[PDB]
RNA sequence: UGGGAGAGGGUGGUGGAAUUCCCGGAGUAGCGGUGAAAUGCGCAGAUACCGGGAGGAACGCCGAUGGCGAAGGCAGCCACCUGGUCCACCCGUGACGCUGAGGCGCGAAAGCGUGGGGAGCAAACCGGAUUAGAUACCCGGGUAGUCCACGCCCUAAACG
RNA sequence: CCGAGGGUAGGGCCCGUGACUGGGGCGAAGUCGUAACAAGGUAGCUGUACCGGAAGGUGCGGCUGGAU
RNA sequence: AAAUGUUC
RNA sequence: GCGGGGUGGAGCAGCCUGGUAGCUCGUCGGGCUCAUAACCCGAAGGUCGUCGGUUCAAAUCCGGCCCCCGCAACCA
RNA sequence: GCCCGGAUCCGGGCACCA
RNA sequence: GAGCUAGCCCUGGCCAGGGUGAAGCUGGGGUGAGACCCAGUGGAGGCCCGAACCGGUGGGGGAUGCAAACCCCUCGGAUGA
RNA sequence: GAAUGCCGGCAUGAGUAACGAUAAAGAGGGUGAGAAUCCCUCUCGCCGUAAGCCCAAGGGUUCCUACGCAAUGGUCGUCAGCGUAGGGUUAGGCGGGACCUAAGGUGAAGCCGAAAGGCGUAGCCGAAGGGCAGCCGGUUAAUAUUCCGGCCCUUCCCGCAGGUGCGAUGGGGGGACGCUCUAGGCUAGGGGGACCGGAGCCAUGGACGAGCCCGGCCAGAAGCGCAGGGUGGGAGGUAGGCAAAUCCGCCUCCCAACAAGCUCUGCGUGGUGGGGAAGCCCGUCGGGUGACAACCCCCCGAAGCCAGGGAGCCAAGAAAAGCCUCUAAGCACAACCUGCGGGAACCCGUACCGCAAACCGACACAGGUGGGCGGGUGCAAGAGCACUCAGGCGCGCGGGAGAACCCUCGCCAAGGAACUCUGCAAGUUGGCCCCGUAACUUCGGGAGAAGGGGUGCUCCCUGGGGUGAUGAGCCCCGGGGAGCCGCAGUGAACAGGCUCUGGCGACUGUUUACCAAAAACACAGCUCUCUGCGAACUCGUAAGAGGAGGUAUAGGGAGCGACGCUUGCCCGGUGCCGGAAGGUCAAGGGGAGGGGUGCAAGCCCCGAACCGAAGCCCCGGUGAACGGCGGCCGUAACUAUAACGGUCCUAAGGUAGCGAAAUUCCUUGUCGGGUAAGUUCCGACCUGCACGAAAAGCGUAACGACCGGAGCGCUGUCUCGGCGAGGGACCCGGUGAAAUUGAACUGGCCGUGAAGAUGCGGCCUACCCGUGGCAGGACGAAAAGACCCCGUGGAGCUUUACUGCAGCC
RNA sequence: CGAUGUCGGCUCGUCGCAUCCUGGGGCUGAAGAAGGUCCCAAGGGUUGGGCUGUUCGCCCAUUAAAGCGGCACGCGAGCUG
């Protein structure tokens, strides 16, 4: 579930977390975490090209298996699930009967103990990773890959999932979290199930200050600024838009579609994304 | 109040030192014109 | 102890008919709708027809003057978990009973909260008619909602 | 010491009264509609919700104290 | 089709 | 100061582009109804705010004047 | 200004303006 | 030119004392089981009071100043954005 | 001769202001030409979580000594951070380097860019992080963890012995990590002692006392003891840790696991080496003595140590080397490990200041400057507050006087906000313990609500805890009686005034460095919208980055702004979205038909219909997209008003709720409340000049150095002022500015004058020159008015102004 | 316009008189008392408060009376703001 608290100051009123029942483990796999290289939202000029980003609390990158077809055939079992900082879902680290260990994200549904496995020949079971076009037409199934080989890069968030709708030739078709109706290539692998903590989304900051340590520095709207800074800058005291809604940079920020016409990959989504 | 001269040697010799200089078309552009002009130091002076 | 009938309840699963939308084919001058009409939809190729798809909701025939439950209420089909209840036998306990101010639970619809879901329907709302007017009845649209999960609300011509 | 009571401070119940306001009752022959009683000219009532000058309408579910 | 009918 | 207006009883056309004043309601006379409303058939009523001027002719074009709406009235 | 349009002239279509 | 200032990045450091007493946990009560109630334990918090530290609210002084923004009295934050 | 001209020089203001914190001085004795100012002594005051002491920046000889006083020093100077000179900084162990990585920087490979250059995996660089071997004392005028003394330790090289498959930039382990809270045991540090050691002291009424006063330790190898950290052992299998591996990882079996063992720290002890006071001597910083100094017991006790300890929580907490292990080439007369021995051990810093007179502020400048130590007592605690130890200071002009006036301070009869824009300011209140505490509420709160009582000292009785031993002592919480004193017991210092009621903002936060701290910004939360990942978006010509080593429960953009209850109607215009038709539509295609030229083949030019994208037109959608949400006339069996009607217009005519409002012009609307009196305030009414629903509407507990209104308390705010204090003002000695200044021999009135006259006219008044004072004038000073206009002057900003460009299509 | 600081308050006044009071008068539709109205008169006097930034004005309570106006709408090298 999701954890309450008494409103015994202001912020604690509203404040939520994560319950933090499915964790079992409460620091990581050494050998698995690299340092994660904040970047304030600072790029090589050491321009902000993100605003509002920086002083969130120090973190570990925990090194996940976005592959999996690495090791076909070799099961592993379930060790342990762990907090990850770095994703909204949980992470599982897999002790492979191969003596290796890796990280997963952590799918709904998943017992610490259980034993999961990636191959064509794998059983459709909750955590194994089989290429899509060997998952049953209707399985719900996270961690996608969108081309083969090239990594898992579809539903990866808490509580996400794609679904499996049909097949066309090489390719299957998916309905992607976000409702869009996508082809995508057969031998593409993909995890069985949902991703978990699909509790994720009903957290409740609950003050200025736990955006704060997640690295949010605050946004100041456009209206509160002036003609130099911003399209809405200006006015003598508040004033409406005045002009279509616009971005700092001009371009219209309500409804103009940006994705490009001519994208390649417009042969391969069936349905534009739902409401 | 804390004003806006704090000497720091590191500081200096990085920032306006010979080999900042050297490393830049400006900087080494400085270099020419400061000798050009018969300057007794082309850089800051700093004890490092 | 042994048997029974049943839409009693909860969970999980699953089947076909229909409506809608979408894609393809084929086809053309209207379709729709009413008291009559108009709005609406249609040569930007609609209706009607065939194939494929997606989704939600309700389960036709059986079906009854029927069955079950304390009441609200419950209807495709399968399984699981579970309540009541009747009958047979005349085996066991020996009045252990009845009712029940408070208390506790349950309680159709609508409604509210947080997430989902959204085909059909449809308060509000828009339009077309009717009309002296028509903030209505009729027609074309259409948002909550109707559906699921969890938590509230605790009303009724909750009636025999 | 206790002590009538006086004084200070803060509560509780009650009563009178108050610009204005909310509906209620009553008032021989005001204004607008015609919701209900005959299938009352859309059967009615109903709990609820939303709406409308007003009666009321409509959705959802119920009831017959309705249909003939 | 068809709203209404002053009071005792 | 600048723009717009004034026409049957009411609310609005016509003016720009001179000659011929129109629409809904009201009012009046008939019908229908026991009667009333609604409905049906017919009809009356504006010399066009006022006074000037232009024109053969002015609701109409042009000037004053009387009203009536609107907008402005800022810098110390 | 010219060409493409309809029942000399309104339609319009593009373009020019010292 | 970011040795002032603004933001961010890396790496260290600092925050007297006192107050309030969340969740949890334990025990008791409660019930079919529950919710839940009670006491204890506990030690949460952009929680309270208040130094250092960071501020700069009101007033007064200063105004060729001690000072090109300072001093005194007050006053805000002070485990956190 | 003028340019607020330029450079220089010198005047005026002027012996004027000032001489830089109001912590404070007095005397005696030295020195010297000269002394308030230098040295010495005594007395006095100030700091003492510093105004004392260590360290790091920065500074760069300022350090020490001799000799100086021209200048520097706000005065003086014999003195000095000043002048001249001489001296002074000593390391294998401290800091940095010959070690390691962090951001970042650089950068073989590689990528990009007219040039210059930009990037870039490894690698290299980069520290206040990791790693790493020295502690106590003595010594110098000046250095010392550096020299010396004692006791210790590290690496490198060689060698001897013992031992082993030795061997790396490769594999693995470890290093290696947060916040809050916190256990045990220690130490630093502190308090007490009737015990130990000590020069002495008995005063002024008393005390020869268990009197007073001083001191009662520091470092220490191995071993030992205590307290803690780290850590399983064995076997078998093996496909993973880009080769190999006996290591690591995974699977199995065995044994044992709040132990132990092994190992590493801390603390104690410890051979030994040091230290060692008051006092009064000699000094004038130190010395000698004390002194064979003593070197003990009890208590308090860390935030520090064991430390990589423990618990809980969510926001989930560097790297790399040293180090250990595994093996690879190799090599196994080698090599490594262990013990011992001999030898070897480099470069740079080291003075001094360092919360300041030596750093940053032009100054010996009331400002700024990071880390550690920071004693005692008492006040509940404490780094708060008063006093005080060690130590350091009296702030580099003084002496007088005792005016106005100013500053900072103290008190005040009666009154008590009557002050004023405003209780501005200053009173009041004030800590702790106990009693007690309302509306309302989101059940936390509002709360320190409000309001009240207590508080010292003495004696008697007594409860529990720590330490020890279960006792004595010491220490820590209490409780109950009976008393004493004073005006008064947090007797000093530090330490809330309260309440009622509105507006705005939910809240903590943030802001215009240096006139605005707020109602503004942020904020959790809500909604719209874009984005399927080589995402969108952003920075860049690009490469490349950020986004993100993320993936729609995510990322960008926008508005709104906890929460509650809500958020109506308009899609004609603009925006965005959808629409394969139609209309227009550029280059290009096409080439009917015409032309220039040529004797000609030919060459060359113009060129219609038709084909031909986006965009625009056109058809729809869309409001938490830009935005918009009427007018006139009539009507109720009293008046008044209009539920009702008529009609024009509109894309549609403002709903709920609010309303004279942060919005109301008229306006101090009207009425009600409060006041003796209320342009403010609160409650209402509604003809809302000109509220209204995410530029959100109406509410809202709590919160606020926000802005209104009111009451109690208390006051020098005031009636209305008085007195007192200190620092200035004043006088004397020392030093001695400034802006300003056409020149000046610079009066009043009434006139005149370019319209406000010391300067002109007429009259009047007036001996010459100062000092303290006050501010009416010198259209006083300052600033080439910042308002306004002007200039075919400039800049920021906007858009359906013009015209371009990037970007996108 | 190479600067004449601008409302109101406060403080300090000083002048005018078209006199608010006090003093002296005439006329009165002046019985007395008390008023009206004009004349003479500027010596003195001319209050405290509620509201507002206010001047002004209204209001409370008084008063003999609660005067009006000039002085750069007197007065910021006097203060306030
Ligand atoms: C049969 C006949 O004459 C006729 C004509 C036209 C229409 C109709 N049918 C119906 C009329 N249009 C009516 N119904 C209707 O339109 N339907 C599609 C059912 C309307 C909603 O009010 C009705 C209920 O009034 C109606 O049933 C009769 O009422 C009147 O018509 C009506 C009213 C209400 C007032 C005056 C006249 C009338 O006719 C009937
Ligand atoms: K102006
Ligand atoms: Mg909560
Ligand atoms: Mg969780
Ligand atoms: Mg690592
Ligand atoms: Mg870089
Ligand atoms: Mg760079
Ligand atoms: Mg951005
Ligand atoms: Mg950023
Ligand atoms: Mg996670
Ligand atoms: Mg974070
Ligand atoms: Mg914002
Ligand atoms: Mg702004
Ligand atoms: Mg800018
Ligand atoms: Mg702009
Ligand atoms: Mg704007
Ligand atoms: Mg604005
Ligand atoms: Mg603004
Ligand atoms: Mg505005
Ligand atoms: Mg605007
Ligand atoms: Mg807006
Ligand atoms: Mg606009
Ligand atoms: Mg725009
Ligand atoms: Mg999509
Ligand atoms: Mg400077
Ligand atoms: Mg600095
Ligand atoms: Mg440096
Ligand atoms: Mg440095
Ligand atoms: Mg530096
Ligand atoms: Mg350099
Ligand atoms: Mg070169
Ligand atoms: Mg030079
Ligand atoms: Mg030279
Ligand atoms: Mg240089
Ligand atoms: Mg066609
Ligand atoms: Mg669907
Ligand atoms: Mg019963
Ligand atoms: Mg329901
Ligand atoms: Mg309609
Ligand atoms: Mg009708
Ligand atoms: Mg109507
Ligand atoms: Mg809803
Ligand atoms: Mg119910
Ligand atoms: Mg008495
Ligand atoms: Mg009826
Ligand atoms: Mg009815
Ligand atoms: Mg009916
Ligand atoms: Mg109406
Ligand atoms: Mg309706
Ligand atoms: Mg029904
Ligand atoms: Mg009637
Ligand atoms: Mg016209
Ligand atoms: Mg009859
Ligand atoms: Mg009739
Ligand atoms: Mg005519
Ligand atoms: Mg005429
Ligand atoms: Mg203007
Ligand atoms: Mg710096
Ligand atoms: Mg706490
Ligand atoms: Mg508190
Ligand atoms: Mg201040
Ligand atoms: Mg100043
Ligand atoms: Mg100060
Ligand atoms: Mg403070
Ligand atoms: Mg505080
Ligand atoms: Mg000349
Ligand atoms: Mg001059
Ligand atoms: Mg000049
Ligand atoms: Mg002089
Ligand atoms: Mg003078
Ligand atoms: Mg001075
Ligand atoms: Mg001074
Ligand atoms: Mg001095
Ligand atoms: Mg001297
Ligand atoms: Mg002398
Ligand atoms: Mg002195
Ligand atoms: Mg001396
Ligand atoms: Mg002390
Ligand atoms: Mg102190
Ligand atoms: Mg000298
Ligand atoms: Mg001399
Ligand atoms: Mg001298
Ligand atoms: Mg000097
Ligand atoms: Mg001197
Ligand atoms: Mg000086
Ligand atoms: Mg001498
Ligand atoms: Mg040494
Ligand atoms: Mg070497
Ligand atoms: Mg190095
Ligand atoms: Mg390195
Ligand atoms: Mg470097
Ligand atoms: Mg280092
Ligand atoms: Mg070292
Ligand atoms: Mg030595
Ligand atoms: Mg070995
Ligand atoms: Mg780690
Ligand atoms: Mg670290
Ligand atoms: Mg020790
Ligand atoms: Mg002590
Ligand atoms: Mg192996
Ligand atoms: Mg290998
Ligand atoms: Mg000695
Ligand atoms: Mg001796
Ligand atoms: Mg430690
Ligand atoms: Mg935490
Ligand atoms: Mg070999
Ligand atoms: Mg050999
Ligand atoms: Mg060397
Ligand atoms: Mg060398
Ligand atoms: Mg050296
Ligand atoms: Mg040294
Ligand atoms: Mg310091
Ligand atoms: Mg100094
Ligand atoms: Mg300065
Ligand atoms: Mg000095
Ligand atoms: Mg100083
Ligand atoms: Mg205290
Ligand atoms: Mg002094
Ligand atoms: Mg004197
Ligand atoms: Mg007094
Ligand atoms: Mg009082
Ligand atoms: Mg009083
Ligand atoms: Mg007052
Ligand atoms: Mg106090
Ligand atoms: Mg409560
Ligand atoms: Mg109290
Ligand atoms: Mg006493
Ligand atoms: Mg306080
Ligand atoms: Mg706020
Ligand atoms: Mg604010
Ligand atoms: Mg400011
Ligand atoms: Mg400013
Ligand atoms: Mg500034
Ligand atoms: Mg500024
Ligand atoms: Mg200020
Ligand atoms: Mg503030
Ligand atoms: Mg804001
Ligand atoms: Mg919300
Ligand atoms: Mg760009
Ligand atoms: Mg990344
Ligand atoms: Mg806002
Ligand atoms: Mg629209
Ligand atoms: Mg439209
Ligand atoms: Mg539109
Ligand atoms: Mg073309
Ligand atoms: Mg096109
Ligand atoms: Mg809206
Ligand atoms: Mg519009
Ligand atoms: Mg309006
Ligand atoms: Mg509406
Ligand atoms: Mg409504
Ligand atoms: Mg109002
Ligand atoms: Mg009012
Ligand atoms: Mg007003
Ligand atoms: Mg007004
Ligand atoms: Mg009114
Ligand atoms: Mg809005
Ligand atoms: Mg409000
Ligand atoms: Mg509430
Ligand atoms: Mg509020
Ligand atoms: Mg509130
Ligand atoms: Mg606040
Ligand atoms: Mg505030
Ligand atoms: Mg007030
Ligand atoms: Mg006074
Ligand atoms: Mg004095
Ligand atoms: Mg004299
Ligand atoms: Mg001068
Ligand atoms: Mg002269
Ligand atoms: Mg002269
Ligand atoms: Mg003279
Ligand atoms: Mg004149
Ligand atoms: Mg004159
Ligand atoms: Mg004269
Ligand atoms: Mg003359
Ligand atoms: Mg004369
Ligand atoms: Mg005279
Ligand atoms: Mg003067
Ligand atoms: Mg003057
Ligand atoms: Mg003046
Ligand atoms: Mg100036
Ligand atoms: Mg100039
Ligand atoms: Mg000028
Ligand atoms: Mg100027
Ligand atoms: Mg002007
Ligand atoms: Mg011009
Ligand atoms: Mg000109
Ligand atoms: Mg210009
Ligand atoms: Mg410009
Ligand atoms: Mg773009
Ligand atoms: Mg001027
Ligand atoms: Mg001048
Ligand atoms: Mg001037
Ligand atoms: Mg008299
Ligand atoms: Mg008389
Ligand atoms: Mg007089
Ligand atoms: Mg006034
Ligand atoms: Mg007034
Ligand atoms: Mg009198
Ligand atoms: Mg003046
Ligand atoms: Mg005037
Ligand atoms: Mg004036
Ligand atoms: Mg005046
Ligand atoms: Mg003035
Ligand atoms: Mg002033
Ligand atoms: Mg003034
Ligand atoms: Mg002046
Ligand atoms: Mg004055």
């Amino acid at each position: 579930a999701v954890k309450k608290f008494k409103p015994y100051t202001p912020s604690r009123r509203f404040m939520t977390v994560a319950d933090f029942s499915e964790i079992t483990k409460t620091e990581p796999e050494k050998s698995l975490v690299k340092p994660l290289k904040k970047t304030g939202g600072r790029n090589n000029q050491g321009r902000i090209t993100v605003r509002f980003r920086g002083g969130g609390h120090k973190r570990l990158y925990r090194i996940i298996d976005f592959k999996r077809w690495d090791k076909v055939g070799i099961p592993a079992k379930v060790a342990a699930i762990e907090y990850d900082p770095n994703r909204s879902a949980r992470i599982a680290l897999l002790h492979y009967v191969d003596g290796e260990k890796r990280y997963i994200i952590a799918p709904d549904g998943l017992q610490v103990g259980q034993q999961v496995v990636a191959g064509p020949d794998a059983p459709i079971q909750v955590g194994n990773a089989l290429p899509l076009r060997f998952i049953p037409v209707g399985t719900v199934v996270h961690a996608v890959e969108l081309e083969p080989k090239k990594g898992a890069k579809l539903a990866r968030a808490a509580g996400t999932s794609a679904q499996i709708q049909g097949r066309e030739g090489d390719y299957v078709i998916l309905r992607l979290p976000s409702g869009e109706l996508r082809k995508v290539h057969g031998e593409c692998y993909a995890t069985v199930g949902a991703v978990g903590n699909a509790d994720h989304k009903n957290i409740v900051l609950g003050k200025a200050g736990r955006s704060r340590w997640l690295g949010r520095r605050p946004h100041v709207r456009g209206a509160a600024m002036n003609p130099v800074d911003h399209p809405h800058g200006g006015g003598e005291g508040r004033a409406p838009r005045g002009r279509p809604p616009a971005s700092p940079w001009g371009w219209q920020t309500k409804g103009l579609k940006t994705r490009k016409r001519r994208k390649p990959s417009s042969r391969f989504i069936i349905a534009r994304r739902k409401k | 109040m804390k004003r806006t001269w704090q000497p720091n040697r590191r500081k200096r010799a990085k920032t306006h030192g010979f080999r900042a200089r050297m490393r830049t078309p400006g900087g080494r552009k400085v270099l020419k014109r400061r000798r050009q002009k018969g300057r007794w130091r082309l850089t800051p002076a700093v004890r490092k």
